[PDB]
């Protein structure tokens, strides 16, 4: 969190801190690749040094994720998330079905199927279908209020 | 009233056109004339002019008769040939040490000026001056040698030639009281007297506690050695040059230099320096391992006076060997614009003997030169005969507009004057 | 402005600078317009100028009277698509019979094939107020395609070929320099302004580097923590010695004269002059890419990389007074043939300097249109002609609707020699009545306006020559944009 | 149907060509009164910082008054250009400049003839009057004897028509004393024009050596007598340091007094391995700091500082000595040596004057006078001056001025005009006809009738006298090469030239186009 | 129709989402047919013309049973239906071409033919047809995206001279101190796909160098220079001799691939590099300090053929790619617009 300032004395220094921040980041997916993942779901910043080697692990990376997509997402898959990059525990891991690229509207789209589900209202206008979804919302909502009282 | 503001009063010809706002580039040409015979004389900016104006109006009668203007020109430049070759035939030369005839010369430039009341004791203590800073392959003479400073208040009675040098700046007193130092000698300091710093980035890092008290321990010793190789070579007057650089002389190091009762003098611009170096046989010194008692003046007495209120550094009684000679002149006056007037009329009669130095000889005044050669212009173009006769004859007629304004600003009648002024010239010659 | 007896239109851009070309492309280029029509006319010339280089201003007069010969038939009561279609199927026609009758220089000798793209360098100058040297600027615009462009890869860079312009004297004066031309001068005054090769090098050796003559120092932000006198003493002693190691590193490797990217340091360049190493203060990226290639030389990191191997070979380096009271400039020649190719044009006024450079362009344009295409076709009308006959026998062979769209397409295409003759100072019905009754009564195609005014109207004897390409390009182009107006019918325009 | 945009403005054809010649004949009329010895000054003045400038240089007027017809600022630069590649003729360019498009709409309307017809027809001409010219120009051998008095000529014969023209034969020598003292160099910066206000004209001078805008290092000797002198571009105030980033971190203040001791001993060190050299005279392009300008003066070395690139490169010249930087190796370097530096006063100001050089390579010429107009005019006049001259240290023939040398071009244009035929042959004929409209005014701003004199001189040199020129004090055909009116061929070749290019640029205009002013 | 926008963009169309967006509608109602024009062109590709012709005439036959008393809800409930049958129409209508006389790719000739008519390359159709369906083709991956499939533009010639690449090019030519000095056309060559910036560090990670003692100066500078030496010729020790990077190569750094021979580009565009590995069957590596020969591509010829005078970078002749890149002309700058739309027009329907 405080200012990152990398100071280097001698020039061997220069070398070995770049070719080591090489294996730094290397042994940081490694210890990710050996617990037998095929998919990390990132909500923060992802490193063009760090893709690259997951990229050759053969590895799926979905970036993006806001605070709402972490938890619903953390539903059904069933993992945890953690903070602590130094953790991957096979007991806080997840289990996904299916994870393609399926294309609708002509859109790059990942898909995260078989809890927490997600309905695909279709239509035309982007207009109605905006009520439409207020329209499930009030029946939605509706199972909400038979099951408490 | 300038532009900006300030209020000028004078009747130095040049000074008066500059200050005025000319427009025309012909008439503006005219304020380049009377500036070049400021820079040829420092007198006669006044009668350049209107003999331009004269000339002109000669060249306009004769346009009038349709004369080609390239003759006219050619033909007139033709009248200065001859005419400047009379003047240096009908001058009488001067003993170039003439103390009683060199002292008229500048009497005639100031009575003229509002400095003319004390005309009496300003010629020759601006004639006492030129050749003091002359020498004896006379040459062209630099008046940057002389030193006219100005302080406000009193009368122009209270000017006064010093017998050294005159200061701009004054004693610090930040740190004691050094004011008048007797039988003194004065060092001169290019250096900065501070804790400084080498010309390259640098910063004094901080580890240890134990590193800070002995920092300020070298601070003050760094200080001190310096005061101390001052003391040392026994000088009692340091001056020290501009320091917009960075460091000047600190407010540590001046009680130092207090309490060690050396007199201390600050910010002295760099053109001042060649001057006060000559002017107080004193070597300038920039490095500390370099100031030595050789370098050092040997004056007979320093002290900042009080006059209005207001101080002056004075330097009287200055021994050694004066192989390069220097003049102050303290300049005094009631109000602010007849300060700057004495020394524009100062100026002037110092630049008459300075022009002494230049050509050795004197004529007479008062028109008489304008009317000769009037007359004998005349002559010269009765032979002439023909179309560039005419010229000369209008040029001759022109040159008599000098004496005229002259009577005139006297309210005489300027014809009964002249016509009387030529018939006795046609006779008794060059003093009419 | 069309021909060679075109005129020379003088557009004022809006800050005051003033131009005066021929270059259809340029002229439209420059008038502030506004009418969408009269913009996209803008573009269709600008899309010429890059295709091809020549053509520019007879494709505008191809469009606008075609568009012409469509409005005619417009209110007549026409579909405009079908004529628009109309168009195309008899632009494909007139293609057709161009490649089918157009000459060939394919089948030529070396000695005539050179001829053949002087031959089309002067038919493309002759037009321009270039006209005046038109023989010394057309074995301009031949020798820098030949020496530039790839034989075998067929393919000429414009990149290569610099375009620099200097004012004074005449257009005469104008040369093609086997090497680069640079506005820098001599690092050291004293430096001599010749440089000879050692006799027994026949090559004076370049010093081409991309490091300042100045001690080293990291990209990475640093500093020194010098605490010791002596070791502040042990840098000022590497201060010059990392001068000498560059200087020596230099002249052991044989070098004559430095010509360097970066700048050279004050006591770098002295130490330069005592050695007698002319030097080239602050020189161009490009245009050192330039110097290395026509030199045969090699372009050096670090003073570490000089070698005896990595030099650039110079026949004379001189400093020219390139002006009479002006300012110096530096000329790198060779007597070989150099890949890279500057090409100096001066004038007697900065408006001729800016044209003549816009005419070697559009002449150096023909001569690589040629290289890349082979065939050449006759101008003068007769190209014109001879597709204006060819679909006017097949329009009554067409029938229906489109045998008055092809009889259209035909008809505007005739204005081009009309215009010809109309410039240049005939009757328009009268060369065209001539001109397409000679291609008829003859199994010539290659007949033209004698539009300077000799006897014959034969092109070919008379050396009016286009090339293929050219003229293939300047039709397709007007027709595609001819549709593009008709299919309009809807507009729209918002407020500014 | 409107095309353009707004403000934009169309002179076609009909308009275009009126823009054209309106232009190009307002701006040759404009300076028509410069021309020739009884010719006349203009006084330019700006709105901008209440300047002005009496002027002839006929390019100085163009270039400065303001012009919006595109054709006259054509011309204009055909005024710069000359400037640039000869230095004088500038108003001789664009007079005969626009007399030929003066001639052309005469052609063009009064005839009806084609303006590409008249441009192939200017163009036979234009090759014909360069062809006599070279046959009838005087190339100067061997003979630097008779060179040297044919130099003086052409300046002569330049300055007349300028303030200088009184003056003539004292300006015409010193521009061929330092021309030829220039030693063949083509450069004018080793020139150096230093205007001192006052005094008379014929008070001007060149300098035997150099006269310099500069000081001595302080409480210095006035005068080095028998000087040897070392030239330098090294730093001084500044204070050298290895460029990078060498920050001090000093521990504790001890070491900072050691380290501010060190970068005074750099220096103590840099004086000592220049004291090496064995020199009186120290004069460096760098400022000389506060400390090294002491330590010159104890040593008794007189230093010189702040004479830039410029006045650096003419010592070096003068002198005979070297920019020299480095200095750690004395032996190499070629040192500079003169026979008194004393200084002078010139009206007000000090300048160091060097006399006595080792090799006048570089020279210094005062101009006077009484108003810093004429001062300007002096400047730009010998400008003119040592011009046409140093560019005749290159193009080393001659042809007789005073009309004669656009004459015998009159002539042969003339002659290649009865030979051509067709309506060619009428805009041949006018090509002369317009390079005869330059004695024409020549002898107009003279007075003398103009249209009798030219008449005069055209039978003579048709005759086959081809030395007769204009005798413009007396109004009479008198010999040129006995009265000496040479000029540069260099001069008259891009007059032609030059001119027959504007025309060929204008002529084939037809339409201008304006946009909208930014 | 020739649209000529608040910001003086014009543009001549067709397409009848191109047309119906670049008119601002703002009444609300009206809004919907433009939105109904966009979900056509979004899951078609063609139709977004036709489908607000039909919408409003649906409108237009309601509007004279509003101007008697009908209740709008139940002419809505009628209409509901009339859709659900009118899509009953064409599944039992609609012919699986599979089953009838049908060539293998007259199937997406034939169909690519009906969407150029009526636009502005209708009579060039024979040319762009055996062209984008073509396109179509060596795009298919399993399951594909036009994103692979990329279109370039470039001023000037006949929209006939537009040309089918079978591998990627470059409407982007860089030009550094070698580059004009580098071989500008190969055979076989191995593409080297790289990413990370070739130089002294341009925009990299910053960290202050502080040192003591002098001697480790010209160490620290010849740590530098040695630095990137292991990260160039560790690219010469890969086999390769065309060299791309999605960041920049500098002048320092194409001055070794010049001298060895070799072709390099900085600044590739981000776009152009996924395009080009699909082509190349390469592997864009993010590091020099780890390539196995395993990441490099292939292709028939590499020039760098100069078309409407800018230079375009032109690898193709690639056997097995699921990718290639249309790099199009035609005569003005407006005309290259209509027929990219025109184009992707056909793709969507083929
Ligand atoms: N010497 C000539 N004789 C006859 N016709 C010529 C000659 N030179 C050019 N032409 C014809 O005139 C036209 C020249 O037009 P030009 O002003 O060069 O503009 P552009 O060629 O760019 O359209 C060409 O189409 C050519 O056929
Ligand atoms: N003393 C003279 N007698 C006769 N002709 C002269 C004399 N001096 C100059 N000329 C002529 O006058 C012209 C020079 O006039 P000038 O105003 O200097 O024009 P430019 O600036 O174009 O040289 C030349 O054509 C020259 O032949
Ligand atoms: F009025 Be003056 F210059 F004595
Ligand atoms: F007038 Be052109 F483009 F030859
Ligand atoms: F009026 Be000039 F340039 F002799
Ligand atoms: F008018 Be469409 F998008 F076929
Ligand atoms: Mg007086
Ligand atoms: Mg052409
Ligand atoms: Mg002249
Ligand atoms: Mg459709």
């Amino acid at each position: 969190e405080t200012k990152g300032t990398v100071l280097l004395h001698n020039a061997q220094e220069m070398l070995d801190f770049s070719k080591g921040e090489e294996k730094q980041i290397d042994a940081m997916m490694k210890e990710i690749a050996d617990m037998g993942v095929e998919c990390i779901v990132a909500g923060a910043g992802v490193g063009e040094l760090a893709l690259h080697y997951l990229n050759r692990y053969g590895i799926l990376v979905l970036k993006v994720p806001s605070k709402f997509e972490l938890r619903r997402l953390c539903r059904v898959c069933g993992a945890t998330p953690l903070p602590r990059l130094g953790a991957p525990t096979p007991e806080e891991l997840g289990l996904v079905e299916t994870v393609k690229t399926m294309e609708i509207g002509g859109d790059r789209v990942t898909v995260f199927k078989q809890r927490t589900s997600t309905i695909i209202l279709r239509g035309a206008t982007q207009n109605n279908l905006d009520d439409i979804e207020r329209a499930i919302d009030d029946g939605v909502a509706a199972v909400k209020g038979l099951m408490k009282p | 009233k300038t532009s900006r503001g300030e209020i000028i009063i004078s009747n130095d010809g040049h000074t008066i056109l500059k200050q005025m706002a000319i427009l025309h580039p012909v008439a503006r040409m005219l304020v380049e004339v009377s500036a070049a015979q400021d820079s040829e004389a420092g007198d006669g900016t006044t009668s350049v002019v209107i003999l331009t104006g004269a000339l002109l109006g000669a060249a306009e009668r004769l346009l009038n008769k349709g004369i080609h203007p390239t003759i006219i020109a050619d033909s007139f430049q033709s009248a200065a040939k001859r005419s400047v070759d009379i003047l240096l035939e009908m001058c009488h030369k001067v003993s170039l040490s003439d103390r009683e005839q060199l002292v008229r010369a500048a009497s005639t430039s100031l009575s003229s000026k509002i400095v003319s009341q004390y005309s009496s004791f300003l010629a020759p203590l601006a004639v006492d001056s030129v050749l003091k800073i002359s020498d004896e392959n006379s040459k062209n003479v630099d008046l940057n040698d002389i030193r006219l400073v100005k302080k406000v208040g009193g009368t122009i009675d209270d000017t006064e030639m010093i017998d050294g040098v005159v200061l701009t700046q004054t004693a610090i007193k930040s740190a004691g009281g050094p004011t008048r130092k007797e039988k003194a000698k004065i060092g001169l300091i290019q250096f900065q007297i501070s804790p400084p710093k080498p010309d390259t980035e640098n910063n004094i890092i901080v580890n240890d506690y134990r590193q800070m008290d002995k920092i300020l321990k070298e601070e003050r010793a760094y200080l001190l050695n310096i005061c101390k190789k001052i003391k040392k070579a026994k000088c009692n007057v340091l001056l020290i040059q501009k320091s917009i650089l960075r460091d000047a002389v600190n407010d540590l190091a001046l009680h130092f230099l207090s309490k060690l009762n050396i007199m201390v003098v600050k910010d002295i611009e760099r053109e001042e320096i060649e001057f006060l170096s000559k002017g107080l046989g004193c070597k300038p010194i920039a490095d500390i391992e370099l100031f030595t008692e050789d370098r050092l003046d040997s004056a007979d007495l320093v002290e900042e006076i009080d006059s209005d209120g207001s101080k002056i550094v004075r330097v009287t009684g200055i021994r050694n060997n004066n192989a390069r000679p220097t003049v102050s002149v303290v300049i005094r006056g009631a109000n602010n614009m007849i300060i700057d007037e004495t020394e524009r009329s100062l100026h002037d009669a110092l630049c008459v003997i300075r022009c002494l130095v230049k050509e050795r000889g004197l004529i007479a005044g008062g028109g008489a030169p304008e009317i000769e050669i009037s007359r004998r212009l005349s002559k010269e173009a009765r032979s002439m005969e023909g179309v560039q006769a005419f010229i000369w004859q209008e040029f001759a007629s022109a040159l008599e507009v000098i004496p005229t304004t002259l009577a005139e600003n006297a309210g005489l009648n300027s014809i009964k004057v002249v016509t009387e002024l030529r018939s006795k010239h046609e006779n008794g010659e060059l003093n009419d | 402005s069309l021909g060679p007896r075109g005129l020379d239109k003088i557009l004022i851009s809006p800050d005051g600078e003033i131009t005066i070309t021929n270059d259809g492309a340029t002229i439209l280029s420059q008038m502030e317009l506004d009418n969408e029509i009269a913009k996209l006319l803008v573009q269709l010339s600008k899309s010429q100028d890059d295709e091809i280089g020549d053509g520019t201003t007879g494709v505008v007069v191809l469009a606008s009277a075609l568009l012409d010969q469509a409005l005619e038939l417009i209110q007549k009561g026409i579909h405009p698509i079908k004529i628009a279609n109309g168009f195309d199927e008899a632009a494909k026609l007139a293609i057709s019979k161009l490649e089918e009758t157009c000459d060939d220089i394919s089948a030529s000798n070396d000695e005539l094939f050179r001829d053949f793209l002087l031959r089309a360098a002067k038919t493309s100058l002759g037009s321009k107020i270039v006209s005046k040297d038109h023989d010394r600027f057309a074995e301009m615009a031949v020798e820098a395609v030949i020496n530039v462009m790839d034989k075998d890869r067929k393919d000429v860079d414009f990149d290569l070929i610099k375009m620099q312009g200097r004012v004074g004297g005449s257009i005469s004066d104008s040369k093609l320099i086997n090497g680069v031309i640079l506005d820098k001068d001599f690092s050291h005054p004293q430096m001599p302004k010749c440089v000879l090769p050692k006799e027994g090098s026949d090559g004076v050796k370049l010093a081409i580097l991309t490091c300042p003559f100045e001690p080293p120092k990291p990209k990475t932000k640093h500093k020194l923590d010098i605490s010791s006198v002596e070791e502040y003493q042990k840098l000022q002693t590497y201060e010059q010695d990392k001068f000498k190691e560059m200087i020596d590193d230099v002249k052991k490797a044989g070098a004559d004269v430095v010509i360097c990217q970066w700048g050279f340091d004050d006591e770098a360049n002295h130490l330069l002059l005592q050695n007698d190493l002319p030097a080239v203060r602050w020189v161009g990226g490009q245009e050192l890419e330039h110097i290395a290639i026509s030199t045969n030389g090699r372009i050096v990191p670090r003073f570490q990389d000089l070698s005896k191997d990595k030099l650039g070979t110079c026949s004379r380096i001189y400093e020219q007074e390139f002006g009479t009271t002006k300012d110096r400039m530096l000329i790198i020649e060779q007597s070989k043939e150099t890949k890279t190719v500057t090409c100096f044009v001066r004038g007697s006024n900065k408006m001729i300097v800016d044209e003549a450079e816009r005419a070697l362009h559009d002449s150096l344009c023909v001569v690589r249109n040629l290289v890349k295409d082979s065939r050449v076709v006759y101008g003068g009308g007769a190209a014109e002609v001879t597709m204006s006959l060819a679909v006017s026998e097949e329009a009554d062979k067409q029938r229906g609707i489109d045998q008055y769209a092809f009889r259209g397409f035909a008809q505007a295409l005739d204005t081009i020699p009309m215009t010809l003759a109309e410039n240049s100072g005939l009757d328009p019905i009268g060369t065209l009545s001539t001109l397409k009754s000679k291609q008829l009564k003859e199994k010539i195609s290659n007949i033209g306006v004698d539009c300077l005014g000799y006897g014959s109207n034969d092109m070919k004897e008379l050396f009016v020559v286009d090339p293929f390409i050219g003229k293939k390009q300047q039709i397709l182009l007007a027709t595609q944009l001819c549709r593009m107006i008709l299919k309009i019918d809807n507009v729209i325009i918002s407020g500014k | 149907v409107q095309i353009f945009g707004d403000q934009v403005t169309e002179e076609r054809a009909e308009n275009a060509r009126l823009s054209a010649f309106v232009g190009a004949i307002a701006v040759g009329d404009l300076v028509k009164s410069t021309l020739g010895p009884k010719g006349m000054d203009k006084l330019l003045q700006s709105a901008s910082s209440n300047t002005c400038m009496v002027t002839n240089d006929g390019a100085t007027i163009l270039k400065s008054i303001p012009l919006d017809n595109p054709a006259a600022k054509v011309l204009v630069n055909i005024s710069k250009v000359q400037d640039d590649e000869v230095g004088d003729g500038t108003t001789s360019v664009t007079v005969l400049s626009a007399e030929l498009l003066r001639e052309a709409e005469k052609l063009i309307d009064q005839s009806k003839i084609h303006p590409q017809t008249i441009i192939e027809g200017y163009r036979l001409a234009s090759a014909a009057a360069l062809d006599a010219l070279t046959k009838a120009a005087v190339d100067n051998s061997h003979d630097k004897t008779m060179f040297r008095e044919d130099l003086i000529h052409i300046a002569k014969t330049t300055l007349s028509s300028k303030i200088l023209s009184q003056d003539k034969d004292h300006f015409a020598e010193l521009a061929t004393n330092a021309i030829l003292r220039l030693k063949g160099s083509t450069n004018l910066e080793h020139i150096q024009i230093i205007k001192i206000l006052g005094g008379k004209l014929s008070d001007s001078f060149l300098d035997e050596g150099f006269i310099l805008a500069k000081k001595f290092g302080n409480n210095q000797p006035k005068r080095i007598e028998n000087a040897k002198i070392l030239i330098a571009n090294t730093t001084l105030d500044t204070d050298k340091v290895k460029i990078f980033g060498t920050k001090f971190k000093v521990d504790s203040t001890a070491k900072l007094a050691q380290l501010e001791k060190a970068e005074r001993e750099k220096m103590k060190n840099k004086i000592a391995k220049i004291s090496k050299f064995g020199i009186n005279t120290f004069i460096n392009r760098q400022l000389i700091y506060d400390y090294p300008e002491q330590l010159f003066t104890d040593l008794g070395i007189n230093s010189i500082e702040h004479a830039d690139f410029e006045g650096v490169e003419r010592l070096a010249l003068v002198t005979g000595g070297e920019v020299v930087s480095t200095f750690d190796e004395p032996s190499k370097c070629k040192l500079g040596e003169c026979d008194v530096i004393e200084e002078i006063m010139l009206g007000e100001q000090p300048f160091l004057k060097f006399s006595g050089c080792k090799a006048g390579e570089a020279c210094t010429i005062v101009l006077r006078g009484a108003t810093d107009q004429t001062l300007d005019e002096a400047e730009r006049s010998l400008h003119d001056a040592l011009s046409v001259l140093s560019q005749t240290t290159k193009e080393t023939r001659t042809v007789l001025g005073g009309g004669c040398a656009e004459m015998v071009m009159s002539k042969a244009v003339d002659t290649e005009a009865q030979n051509i035929d067709g309506k060619k042959s009428l805009a041949v004929e006018a090509f002369a006809r317009a390079l005869r409209q330059l004695p024409t005014i020549l002898a107009d701003n003279a007075g003398f009738d103009s249209s009798e004199l030219v008449s005069k001189l055209r039978s003579s040199i048709y005759n086959g006298i081809s030395t007769s020129g204009l005798d413009l004090n007396n109004g009479t055909i008198a010999d040129m090469r006995q009265l000496g009116i040479v000029e540069s061929y260099k001069l008259k070749r891009a007059v032609v030239s030059s001119a027959s290019e504007a025309a060929e640029v204008l002529l084939r205009v037809d339409n201008i186009i304006r946009a909208r002013p930014r | 129709i020739l649209i000529v926008t608040s910001n003086q963009k014009t543009t001549i169309s067709n397409d009848g989402a191109t047309i119906l967006k670049l008119l601002d509608v703002v009444h609300p109602a009206a809004k919907t047919l433009v939105d109904i024009s966009r979900a056509q062109d979004a899951e078609v590709g063609d139709g977004t013309t036709s489908v607000t012709i039909l919408a409003g005439e649906l409108m237009k036959e309601a509007k004279p049973f509003l101007e008697e008393g009908i209740s709008s809800h139940l002419i809505m409930k009628g209409y509901r239906k009339a859709v659900s049958l009118a899509v009953e129409k064409i599944n039992e209508l609609a012919v699986d071409i599979t089953s009838e006389k049908s060539s293998g790719r007259e199937l997406l000739e034939r169909c690519a033919r009906t969407a150029m008519s009526s636009k502005l390359i209708h009579n060039n159709a024979d040319f762009f047809v055996k062209m984008c369906v073509d396109a179509v083709l060596s795009l298919d991956r399993n399951d594909l995206d036009d994103k692979l499939i990329g279109i370039k533009k470039i001023p000037g010639g006949a929209m006939e001279e537009s040309l089918f690449i079978n591998g990627v090019a470059f409407k982007k030519t860089f030009s550094y101190a070698g580059f004009e000095q580098q071989p500008k056309k190969f055979n076989n060559p191995k593409i080297l796909s790289l990413n990370v910036e070739l130089e002294l560090k341009a925009e990299k990670d910053n960290a202050e160098v502080r040192v003591e003692h002098v001697e480790d100066y010209q160490a620290i500078v010849d740590a530098e220079w040695q630095l990137i030496f292991e990260k160039l010729r560790q690219v010469e020790e890969t086999g390769a001799n065309i060299v791309l990077s999605k960041l920049p190569i500098g002048d320092l750094a194409t001055q070794f691939f010049a001298d060895r021979n070799i072709f390099c580009a900085g600044r590739v565009s981000a776009d152009d590099m996924n395009r080009v590995i699909q082509a190349v069957g390469g592997s864009i590596q993010s590091t020099t300090s780890d390539i196995k020969p395993e990441h490099l591509g292939t292709c028939a010829l590499f020039e760098e053929m100069q078309i409407g005078s800018e230079r375009y970078n032109l690898f193709q002749g690639c056997p097995q790619a699921k990718t290639c890149t249309l790099l199009l002309r035609g005569g003005a700058e407006q005309v290259i617009a209509e027929v990219e739309r025109s184009l992707h027009d056909a793709i969507m329907i083929v």
